[PDB]
């Protein structure tokens, strides 16, 4: 019909298909899932990927009179063909009607083509909130809050990622089971109060995607759709509605005993304790005494694992069981070689900020051991 | 039980069927026909442990050795035992399968590679068709073993590369003598375990130690109820132990005593009920006689041959038809076709 | 350990909870009803996460650690439920609850459904160390005599005013299943608002119950009806009701006929019918069942049906259905 | 060295070329004439009772067919492809057995093979034997590589019954009904044999032999093979006669003289000194059958007496005279039908008990 | 128990071991109706140790120097077998020694023992399937072949990856057609001496000879449209292949 006309090169073509693979093939389960859309703008190409609920857009610069038009193709197939062809060898593409051919070098492919079946509005937000938050700023945001949330929860609103900017700052929340993370990054623009949930494979594309430590991001974020570019490329998700729990009413649980000291030395005592940890109760036992942790784990193997520290402390001597896995990804996340454990009860959630700096804070519900 | 049971007389039968292995001409396959119980499992035990010992002895195994070793804890690589799973009661293709195919792989411990079929008459037909090649050509030092009650009713194809040994029942005072000095009682009893089982003197066995003998008994007394009144339906709570086709086999038995009783003979088979034998001559006409000893013959086969069949409602009609042939005025049945 | 009754459950349920819970039987009626009363009113009692698991031998260890792992220390109080397997607990799942034993709290409720166990697996210990913490609820089906009263009590609590004739047909269509019951007892109520169950209303429905098996088809033969237990049949095979639970059904009752018919030219009617312990309101048609047919009707359709199952077993199937009227219409003779 | 050298006559004395097969002479001639002349078939069924020679047939074909040396009806027998094939090692002769590979798998994977180019020989052939017992898919699919293969394909069916080949299945390929060999057949080559293989024999044993294995020179062989194991490694009267406990024909015409009179008595004793000496019951039943035949052709035409042995034939003439045809004709179709009853029944000195006793009805 | 006496003793470089079991790992039949083609042929004969694998569509022989005077011997070794023959030798420790008895085959590396039993039978022979008077000869750089193909099995059919190539003096075509009726064809400048010719081969089996063959130049023999293709490397000898053709 109307027929589109590409020379573009192989390598800037490889980056936008590689990376808006995420919302493409997978078990698709139309004929229509798993294809890509390719359209023509002034001197652009823009590439979707779509799986209904993830749309991924990537924007190719053009050079070249190229012909407007818009397409559905297979993605995998176009992505190995892209792929496969000899470095910096311009590829031309021509759309022969229902079929799509593309030519490089000394080959030559076609393609069946779907002229038009995935082109509604496919988004519509509200963008309560239009914060530029700069690359550098979710990168560690969401690098020290995505942790291993829930999979197969019934509850559905602690899959995504809460999101509440107020003032200046943006608050970021994951509850899952025992562990709860949240960072409060000072943004220090006058922005509106909103609060939202986001999925979170969604959260997890956009990390992945995101990289590059540089740009500044347009982030609008709404009741039922979030938009982020990430520089050249777009990604849309949907919302996941409220019941999730308020974070004002989970973190400040009126801490009484405080604790300091070397984050990485709690890494490596809490490697060598999971060796003879409880491996059907994931956790080991944490002794608190005034200027001295002590860590004892006890597997079914019958084998006892013992490590002392030197963790500041003037509370009571106290006893908390804890999971190994989920504050080790607390350390891990942390990015930081001191940490602060502030701890309440034995049944009662125990917090960890970072010793650097308040942005980063955590939770663990303590175990029963 | 473990490793079964030696048997006193078969040891000359062995000695020939090891012979041909001795001097290296033994057929590789071997279809052993004998009677349930007869005792050719030790027989084929005893063969494979000569065959896959790697030391054969004079007539004996090893004396010492771990490739026989291995066979006494039940764990030689290349010993397959090939039986139905306690669960179930017809070999499938897939056991047979894998041991075939793992039979192309040489010998582990550089000995013979040994099979055996725990029963052949078990073998699903497709499981002997999948088996026929490994049969009829096996590789290098590949031997084979079978058992059978009787070889007529395998596959046509199967007995035809195999050698159709048989074990003949001891004779008859021999096998009295041993069942006497096993099993104490009086030798009415045990000449119709002989007579009843064919001959076969662990079949007897299994007779005295399960409770079927008293059983047994039972259905005399029962029959001696019956035939006197004409009231054969009271038989049927001694006609349904899950042994139908057992019990059935004895009732005939008890038939075809009488009809020699007719034609009067010097030798019958239940000597332990004389009494019962001469009432049942006493009451029934011989061609009554007959006509109710096929139906007897006919219903054991129909339930011997056809699991999952209802062995009550066949009984029951057995023993109506039973009655209404007592009933003077009707036609009875003759074999034909 | 505390033995009760679904009816009586709820009580103790107001009164105390107890960790762990027991529902055995075979009527999954009284126990879908015990499982969700016991979670409401835990439900009641804030316990909010609720985790069903179904065990069968595929469940294993790894199908139990995370089990262990969710009632340590989450949130408020969470519920569990378990499926057990057809023939009760294993040898595989003997060390689980021994192991799920070990750890009992008021975070956790645990609710276990299943049906009869062995007596050698109540003498585990594990369900020795369960006796004055657990609560066992009886729901087996028991037999029909206790039917009509229990029945009427139902539709008392479904607020249905049953009338004797009503009741006697409801009882006599559905002895299979209280789910039955139900379904009949709540189609009638939505039907008729109104609560009044007449028999002429009772009686519409659809038909008899379902097209069954046994009632009618056998009754009718039973007092010589030819025309209704051959509709009967020509509707069995309309909806391709099995043959062989039918052949089953004529061989576990024709039997017994049999049996009553003797001993009757040496012995009153009344004597053989309480001899066999035959149900009353069977008797009442037992006593022209064996008035009408005969001791030759008898021995005929024993050996039809005879021929008949013998042709059905070996996959032959030559026309079941034209036998088994073959059957009917000689017993209405 | 330990690896036994020996190999068993029923494999040993296979056919390697069609002038050492025996009998089946209406085949031979049609598949070397077919391979002679040019025309030659994409798919061979081969059908007949056991023991006949339908893979041995089958096997000369596929040396014939992939020669080097041409195509001819005549294999060299001594270059490579006919040293594998005779062993059974070549790329393009493959075995399946229809038994096991009958999932829709295995017929997927064969489909896949066919459309590929051969190895070594000219034409890569699949023997398939006991073909009768594919599942209806495995023969729904195999239907298109069975009707229209490519150039190098062709096909061997071996089958031990037609009657269980979809009817389709056997309207494509080239049926061969495999005579069962006479009993004049097997005697001649198992004197062929024996005196090959340096083993003494008499010439009334292997008429023994022939007779008891009912036309399958497999079955002839393994018959054999029981005979020397037992007998000093050779074959005589006694030893065979010892192995099948076949009786003489005065022992049997005892019986037919005692039941054809009604004496129940000695035809029970009779019955109990044969159980007593242990002699198979199927031999008992085919002898008096052999006689009542006899006795039936003497009633007919006096000229066919009993003269094969004519020992005791004043009884059988006795007999003759003595009896009506129908009431012979009556006794054989008795025992006829016993015999036929034999397996069903509990035990086989039972069974034969039965029928004698059936037998003794008349009067 | 006691141990079996070894009839073939030697010891490799796990290079060369290595290299061997790269080169004819793809090519051993699998669950195949032949028994004795499951499975690896060990030859061995002078100072060379060769390796022959096969599936009657494939033919790898890969022979390489060992410099020990070692006897005529020929040995098959199961899938499983060669497998975690593969998994067991990794590193660079020179121990590599080779047991071949009449019934198994041991290899001892440093600490780990090799265990397995032996396909009993006789391999075919390569010699009789690699062709003896290829009468048409090609050329190509290895690594241009291999992703010229991986290209060109992006569209092919799915279960049977089937590709038609055309070889003639002016270049070298390959086109693949599968069942969504799709259209792929490429050009690749090889040099040529001869005519137009048509061969269909499958690009699974020429890929994975291609990616194990691990050279600079390939050459290519031929003979017909229906024969057996003989790629080897256009530097050396050490390692033959054989894709036997497709029907069209
Ligand atoms: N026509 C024949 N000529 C010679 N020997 C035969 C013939 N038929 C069968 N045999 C003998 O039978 C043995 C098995 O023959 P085979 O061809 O396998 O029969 P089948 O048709 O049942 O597979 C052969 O080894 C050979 O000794
Ligand atoms: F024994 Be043959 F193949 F019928
Ligand atoms: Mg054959
Ligand atoms: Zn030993
Ligand atoms: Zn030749």
């Amino acid at each position: 019909g109307p027929h589109m006309k590409f020379t573009v090169e192989r390598e800037h073509l490889l980056k936008p298909l590689q990376q808006v693979s995420g919302p493409l093939g997978g078990r698709p389960t139309l004929p229509i899932l798993g294809n890509l859309l390719l359209q023509v703008a002034d001197g652009t190409l823009s590439l979707t990927g779509t799986d209904l609920e993830m749309e991924m857009v990537a924007r190719v610069a053009l050079v070249q009179p190229h012909e407007p038009g818009a397409t559905t193709v297979p993605a995998r197939k176009f992505f190995d063909i892209c792929r496969g062809l000899p470095e910096g060898a311009e590829i031309a593409v021509q759309l022969e009607g229902e079929r799509m051919l593309v030519r490089s070098g000394r080959s030559r492919f076609s393609l069946s083509t779907l002229p038009a079946a995935d082109f509604p509005n496919l988004d519509d937000w509200q963008s309560e909130v239009e914060f530029t938050l700069p690359q550098a700023t979710m990168k560690r945001l969401i690098e020290a809050t995505q942790f291993s949330m829930a999979h197969q929860d019934v509850r559905y609103y602690l899959n995504g990622m809460l999101f509440e900017t107020e003032g200046e700052e943006l608050r970021t929340v994951a509850t899952d089971g025992h562990r709860l993370a949240v960072c409060s990054m000072p943004i220090g623009q006058s922005l509106p109060s909103h609060s939202v949930i986001v999925p979170r494979k969604g959260v997890i594309e956009l990390m992945r995607m995101l990289d590059g430590g540089d740009n500044p991001l347009r982030v609008q974020i709404g009741s039922n759709n979030i938009r982020a570019h990430v520089g050249d490329f777009i990604f849309t998700s949907k919302l996941v509605d409220g019941r999730f729990p308020d974070y004002r009413r989970v973190l400040p649980k009126n801490p009484d005993k405080h604790l300091e000291a070397g984050c990485d030395l709690l890494k490596q005592a809490f490697a060598r304790a999971a060796i003879l940890s409880n491996e059907k109760f994931r956790g080991v036992r944490l002794y608190v005494s005034e200027n001295q942790l002590k860590i004892t784990a006890n597997n079914p193997e019958q084998e006892e694992a013992e490590e002392i520290l030197d963790v500041t402390y003037s509370g009571a001597e106290m006893e908390i069981g804890f999971n190994v896995s989920y504050v080790l990804d607390v350390l891990n996340a942390l990015k930081c070689e001191n940490v602060r454990m502030m701890l309440t009860d034995s049944v009662s959630s125990v917090q960890i900020e970072d010793a650097a700096s308040q942005s980063a804070a955590y939770v663990v519900m303590p175990m029963r051991l | 039980g473990p490793h079964m049971r030696w048997y006193p007389w078969l040891r000359p039968d062995f000695e020939k069927l090891v012979a041909s292995y001795q001097a290296g001409r033994g057929h590789h396959a071997l279809l052993i026909q004998a009677l349930p119980g007869m005792g050719d499992d030790a027989l084929i035990y005893a063969l494979s442990r000569y065959l896959l010992c790697q030391q054969p002895q004079g007539h004996k195994s090893c004396g010492h050795c771990r490739g026989c070793q291995l066979m006494q804890a039940g764990t030689h690589p290349d010993y397959y035992t090939l039986a139905p799973e306690k669960g179930k009661n017809t070999l499938g293709v897939d056991a047979v399968r894998e041991v075939t195919e793992k039979l192309n792989e040489h010998a582990r411990l550089g000995g013979a590679k040994v099979v055996w079929v725990t029963d052949a008459a078990l073998l699903t037909d497709a499981a002997a068709n999948a088996l026929l090649k490994t049969l009829e050509e096996p590789p290098a030092e590949t031997w084979f073993f079978l058992a059978t009650r009787e070889p007529e009713r395998l596959l046509a194809t199967l007995r035809s590369r195999c050698r159709l040994h048989y074990l003949a029942p001891p004779p008859e005072q021999y096998a009295v003598t041993w069942l006497s000095r096993e099993v104490t009682m009086s030798q009415d009893a045990l000449l119709a375990a002989l007579r009843l089982s064919a001959g076969s003197p662990g079949a007897a066995l299994a007779l005295f130690q399960g409770d079927n003998w008293q059983a047994r008994e039972t259905l005399c007394q029962a029959l001696a109820y019956s035939v006197p009144s004409g009231d054969w339906y009271s038989l049927l709570a001694a006609l349904n132990h899950e042994q139908a086709p057992a019990r059935l086999h004895w009732l005939a038995t008890l038939l075809m005593d009488a009809l020699k009783r007719h034609h009067g003979a010097a030798q019958v088979t239940n000597v332990d009920v004389p009494g019962l034998v001469a009432e049942l001559a006493n009451h029934l006409s011989p061609s009554r006689l007959q006509a109710i000893l096929g139906d007897v013959c006919h219903i054991r086969e129909q339930l011997m041959s056809v699991t999952g069949i209802n062995r009550e409602l066949l009984i029951t009609d057995l023993l109506l038809r039973i009655e209404h042939y007592l009933q003077p005025g009707v036609v009875l049945p003759v074999p034909h076709l | 350990m505390i033995r009760l009754y679904p009816e009586q459950l709820r009580a103790q349920l107001n009164e105390g909870l107890r960790a762990a819970y027991l529902l055995l039987g075979n009527d999954p009626l009284l126990l879908q009803e015990s499982q969700d009363a016991v979670r409401q009113v835990a439900a009641a009692q804030g316990f909010e996460e609720h985790h069903t698991f179904s065990i069968d031998p595929n469940t294993d260890w790894n199908a139990i650690f995370s089990l262990c792992q969710a009632m340590s220390l989450f949130a408020s109080r969470q519920t569990l439920l378990l499926l057990l397997p057809e023939n009760g607990p294993n040898a595989a799942i003997n060390e689980q609850l021994l192991t799920l034993t070990g750890l009992l709290h008021d975070d956790l409720l645990l609710i276990v459904r299943g049906n009869k166990l062995s007596k050698a697996q109540e003498n585990a210990a594990w369900f020795t160390a369960l006796a004055n913490r657990s609560v066992q609820v009886t729901c087996q089906t028991p037999e029909q005599a206790q039917l009509p009263r229990w029945v009427a009590a139902r539709a008392k609590q479904l607020n249905l005013e049953l009338d004797d004739a009503a009741n006697q047909v409801l009882c006599y269509c559905y002895e299979g299943n209280l789910l039955a019951l139900a379904q009949a007892l709540e189609r009638l109520s939505l039907l008729w608002p109104d609560g009044k169950l007449t028999l002429p209303r009772v009686e519409q429905a659809v038909n008899d119950a379902a097209h069954f098996t046994p009632f009618h088809w056998v009754d009718a033969l039973l007092m010589g009806k030819s025309k209704r237990a051959l509709h009967i049949l020509q509707q069995l095979r309309l909806e391709g009701s099995e043959p062989v639970i039918l052949l089953r059904t004529l061989q576990r009752e024709l039997l017994l006929l049999v049996n009553l018919k003797r001993q009757s030219a040496h012995t009153p009617l009344r004597a053989l019918f309480d001899k066999h312990r035959v149900w009353q309101n069977r008797r009442g048609m037992m006593g022209e069942a064996l008035n009408r047919l005969s001791q030759t009707q008898l021995r005929q359709a024993v050996q039809l049906l005879t021929r008949t199952e013998l042709t059905l077993k070996q996959d032959y199937g030559q026309s079941v259905w034209a036998e088994l009227e073959g059957l009917s219409l000689l017993l209405c003779h | 060295g330990p690896h036994m050298s020996y190999q068993v006559l029923a494999r040993k004395w296979r056919p390697q070329t069609f002038a050492d097969v025996v009998g089946q002479e209406h085949v031979l001639t049609a598949l070397a004439n077919g391979l002679s002349l040019g025309r030659i078939h994409h798919a061979y069924l081969f059908s007949g009772t056991r023991g006949v020679g339908k893979t041995s047939i089958a096997r000369l074909l596929a040396k014939g067919l992939n020669c080097e040396t041409g195509i001819t009806a005549t294999p060299c027998g001594v270059c490579d492809n006919c040293r594998e094939i005779e062993q059974g090692r070549f790329v393009d002769l493959i075995e399946i057995d229809a038994a096991s590979r009958t999932k829709v798998e295995d017929t997927r994977d064969l489909l896949d093979n066919v459309q590929y180019a051969p190895a070594r020989g000219r034409f890569k052939v699949y023997l398939i034997d006991e073909v009768h017992m594919l599942s209806r898919h495995s023969f729904n699919a195999l239907l298109k590589t069975l009707e229209e293969p490519p150039e190098h394909v062709k096909f061997l069916l071996a089958t031990t019954d037609p009657q269980k080949l979809p009817v389709t299945i056997l309207s494509r390929c080239l049926q061969f009904h495999l005579k069962a060999l006479d009993v004049e057949q097997i005697r001649h080559q198992l004197e062929h044999i024996l005196n090959e293989e340096h083993i003494a024999h008499e010439p009334r044993a292997l008429q023994l032999l022939a007779r008891a294995a009912e036309g399958s020179l497999r079955d002839a062989l393994s018959l054999t093979d029981q005979a020397i194991a037992s007998g000093d490694g050779q074959v005589s009267t006694q030893a065979v006669s010892a192995m099948l406990g076949t009786l003489d024909d005065d022992q049997a015409l005892s019986l037919v003289e005692a039941m054809v009179e009604a004496n129940g008595e000695r035809v029970m004793a009779l019955i109990n000194e044969a159980a007593a000496r242990g002699i198979e019951w199927e031999a008992l039943l085919v002898e008096m059958l052999g006689l009542l035949h006899r006795i039936a052709m003497v009633q007919l035409s006096p000229a066919a007496l009993g003269n094969d042995m004519a020992a005791i034939e004043l009884r059988m003439r006795e007999l003759a005279r003595t009896i009506p045809p129908t009431d012979i004709q009556l006794y054989y179709q008795t025992l006829l039908i016993g015999r036929k009853e034999l397996p069903y029944a509990p035990d086989r000195r039972m069974g034969v008990e039965m029928t004698l006793l059936r037998a003794l009805a008349f009067h």
